[PDB]
């Protein structure tokens, strides 16, 4: 929901997300335990809320939906591998 | 099958070698490391023989995602030595669009000024 | 009499009336298992019958009689066309793919028949062979072979293995007009392939066209995936510049 | 290395090429190739032969199903593309023992034969007959066979060791040349069904040998690592005796326009097999080619041009006189 009125606000929006994105992505690195035991930790598990968040969440067309269109190509292939 | 194999490559017979390999994969069953190999080998052999969709399609079925990585440097290596570059657009690789990025930024700044097509 | 009457027949080969009678001798043998000195064991040596011939008969009778493993034990002993065809169907009707790869692999049968090429690509696809049954049917009748490797890749559930394979434009061309013509589910995974091989606009415009048919059905699961791949098109759609907006949105 | 002068893309791996040797009244020249289970018969004109065609211009006629790989194949003299009365017709030996005849019109008529009889791998065949009525073949099986074009064998001549090259004589009735892997060939008259004379190699295996068809008493051959050449009926040893190969020579070919050059091939090698091309008045290769992997070695009829076949290729290469 952020509300950057104004350009900066707009600049820092984006410069942000970006590195909460990066942060995030190597945390979970070692995040949801590594699976040793299992055939490694293949994510079979997929959650609905983080997809319903990623929709309501707000930045701008180009590279906040070319990460959701990752996300997407993701939740594909949980699909198919469910199939 | 493997002691053919390597008579068949001291002997030069590149063909026969990928026939003879594609044969001992049937045989390997369960061997997930002896099937890696046997598709290594496959793969190395045609993209020696320059058939590119066929090293391309072998590679893809590879197991061993360390072997399949060492594989696609290699592949990444000779097409652009060829100056096959075409063929290298054309192939979708996975998630490994940033790893040829980084091995050619490495080779780049790596390398002297003097230009060549890597940059480009 | 009937039998020995087989003697009289002319232009017959001396050695097929030979191999009916020893065939008719290992029935009348395996009868009796309770005499091992049987004047019957000197059928072949009285007649000069080859050794090699002995166990080729001996093969097809252990064939007859559910004994697989030695049936194809005395048939590989280093000492036709038609029945390389029927021990192949009988061994995939069996249920040992495994058998009949191996077959395949050590006597290397000619395939001249579409019949003999489909029955191939079924051994390859049962061992799960792909790319090997795939190049089958690029070397053998193209347009026979690639409906007979999707057909059963679709009826095994390798569809998905398939769609990471280097197509040519005419394979290609055939894999749409497949998946188009074979149910909304592989119009599903056609979608997947477009998206794999950055055909975007492909892919809106079947999406859309599946947005179209869809109005009308009822399925809760067939809804939810729908309403999946509706809001991540509806991302990439909301990503792309106005002109490719424009011409994805233009019927 | 030279390269290749002209190369031309082929659908499989190239086990087997021969030039026509006939004339058939077509402007190009015939040439067939045999693969991994097929024959492909196709016209080459040359820009050497026709101002008006830049480099090669090659079209493929006719593909025929063999099922077997093809190891040798013989054109027969009544092979003619002329518009009134066309008629293909060859022979084949393949890895199922068999000799296969074909038969076409280059239209729809499209008849093969299958002969048997051979019990070992057949090595070489040619059409032994001016008419093209009849067939030597030779193989490990240690016979020499000739056959009518039904099938029959007219005669057999039993070998001391596999019979690894056959060859009509040019001018000469009834003399067939075979060269056996021992190093020994012998002449064979088909009228007296005689052996009139035997040549021994100094080296073996001996791996192939032809006729000079410009000097009808000159033969040459390929033995060991050697080429090897004989002028009768001066002398049953070798007048010359040079190194062909560093690893096993396999293929020997005259050129058909010049008595002086002859091609060898390498053995099937790790090292690429190399064609090299001899001048006999040159104690080196005049030219050195690398193909990849290549079987079969032919001359056209009347350039001084050489085929090898290669992985997915043929391969030519033009030598200056």
């Amino acid at each position: 929901l952020i509300h950057c009125y104004t350009a900066k606000d707009r600049l820092a929006q984006s410069e942000m997300a970006k590195r909460v994105a990066n942060i995030l992505r190597v945390v979970l690195s070692l995040q949801q335990p590594p699976e040793s035991m299992s055939d490694s930790s293949e994510p079979r598990v997929p959650l609905r809320l983080l997809a319903p968040h990623i929709g309501r969440l707000p930045m701008p067309e180009d590279y906040a939906l070319e990460e959701l269109r990752g996300l997407t190509q993701s939740y594909l292939r949980e699909l198919i591998c469910d199939s | 099958y493997n002691r053919v194999l390597r008579l068949l490559e001291d002997v030069g017979l590149p063909e026969l070698v990928i026939q003879l390999a594609t044969i001992a994969i049937g045989e390997a069953s369960d061997d997930w490391r002896s099937q890696a190999a046997l598709r290594t080998r496959i793969f190395k052999h045609h993209l020696d023989m320059g058939h590119n969709n066929q090293a391309y399609d072998a590679l893809t079925q590879i197991p061993d995602p360390s072997r399949q990585l060492d594989c696609l440097r290699q592949l990444v290596v000779v097409l652009c030595e060829r100056s096959q570059l075409q063929d290298l657009v054309e192939f979708p690789y996975v998630n490994l669009h940033n790893e040829v990025v980084g091995i050619i930024e490495s080779r780049a700044r790596a390398v002297d000024l003097m230009t060549h097509n890597y940059y480009e | 009499h009937a039998l020995l009457d087989v003697y009289l027949l002319e232009n017959a080969d001396e050695m097929s009336k030979h191999a009916i009678t020893i065939y008719f001798l290992l029935d009348i043998m395996y009868s009796f298992p309770d005499k091992p000195d049987s004047s019957i064991e000197s059928f072949p040596t009285a007649f000069f019958v080859p050794g090699s011939l002995i166990k080729l008969i001996q093969g097809f009778w252990l064939l007859d009689h559910n004994d697989y493993q030695n049936s194809v034990d005395c048939i590989l002993n280093p000492a036709m066309s038609w029945q390389h065809s029927q021990i192949i169907e009988n061994l995939l009707c069996h249920g040992d793919s495994r058998q009949a790869l191996r077959y395949l692999q050590v006597m290397k049968p000619v395939a001249t028949t579409s019949k003999e090429v489909k029955l191939h690509m079924t051994v390859l696809l049962a061992n799960r062979s792909i790319l090997e049954a795939w190049n089958l049917q690029r070397l053998h009748n193209v347009e026979e072979l690639l409906k007979h490797m999707y057909e059963m890749c679709q009826e095994m559930g390798l569809i998905e293995e398939l769609l990471k394979l280097t197509f040519t434009d005419f394979e290609q061309g055939y894999l749409h007009k497949f998946l188009q013509t074979t149910g909304v589910q592989n119009q599903e995974l056609l979608l997947v392939h477009h998206l794999q091989r950055a055909n975007y606009i492909s892919a809106l415009q079947l999406n859309q066209s599946l947005k179209t048919n869809h109005l009308n059905d009822c399925d809760r699961r067939l809804r939810e995936r729908s309403g999946a791949r509706n809001a991540i098109l509806d991302q990439y759609g909301k990503i792309l510049p106005r002109v490719q907006r424009t011409l994805a949105s233009e019927r | 290395a030279s390269n290749a002068t002209y190369t031309v893309d082929c659908e499989d791996y190239v086990h087997v090429v021969e030039f026509n040797p006939f004339d058939s009244g077509e402007a190009g020249s015939l040439l067939a190739y045999g693969g991994i289970s097929y024959v492909v018969i196709a016209s080459c004109r040359f820009q050497e032969e026709d101002s008006t065609v830049e480099g090669i211009e090659f079209k493929t006629l006719k593909t025929f199903h063999h099922g077997e790989r093809v190891v040798a194949i013989a054109w027969s003299p009544e092979t003619r593309c002329d518009a009134l009365l066309p008629l293909l017709r060859f022979a084949t030996a393949a890895g199922d023992k068999k000799i296969r005849i074909f038969t076409s019109d280059f239209q729809d008529k499209n008849e093969y034969k299958v002969i048997e009889g051979h019990s070992g791998y057949i090595n070489d065949l040619v059409f032994c007959s001016p008419e093209g009525t009849d067939i030597a073949s030779v193989g490990d099986d240690h016979t020499c066979r000739i056959w009518d074009l039904d099938g029959k064998q007219i005669a057999m001549f039993i070998l001391r060791s596999p019979g690894m090259s056959v060859a009509w004589h040019p001018e000469g009735a009834f003399k067939l040349m075979v060269a056996e892997k021992t190093g020994t060939i012998r002449f064979y008259d088909l009228t007296t069904h005689q052996a009139i004379l035997s040549l021994e190699s100094v080296q073996v295996p001996l791996m192939s040998a032809d006729w000079c068809v410009r000097n009808t008493l000159r033969i040459g051959a390929v033995a060991g690592n050697d080429w090897i050449i004989w002028e009768m009926p001066r002398s049953s040893y070798p007048q010359d005796n040079k190194p062909a190969h560093a690893d096993r020579a396999r293929m020997f070919r005259w050129s058909k326009c010049n008595e002086n050059v002859f091609a060898t091939t390498g053995y099937p090698g790790k090292m690429k097999s190399q064609i090299a091309i001899h001048h006999l008045a040159h104690p080196q290769p005049i030219l050195i080619g690398t193909a990849p992997v290549g079987s079969g070695l032919s001359w056209h009829r009347r350039l001084p041009l050489c085929v090898v076949g290669g992985y997915r290729k043929l391969f030519f290469w033009l030598t200056e006189m």
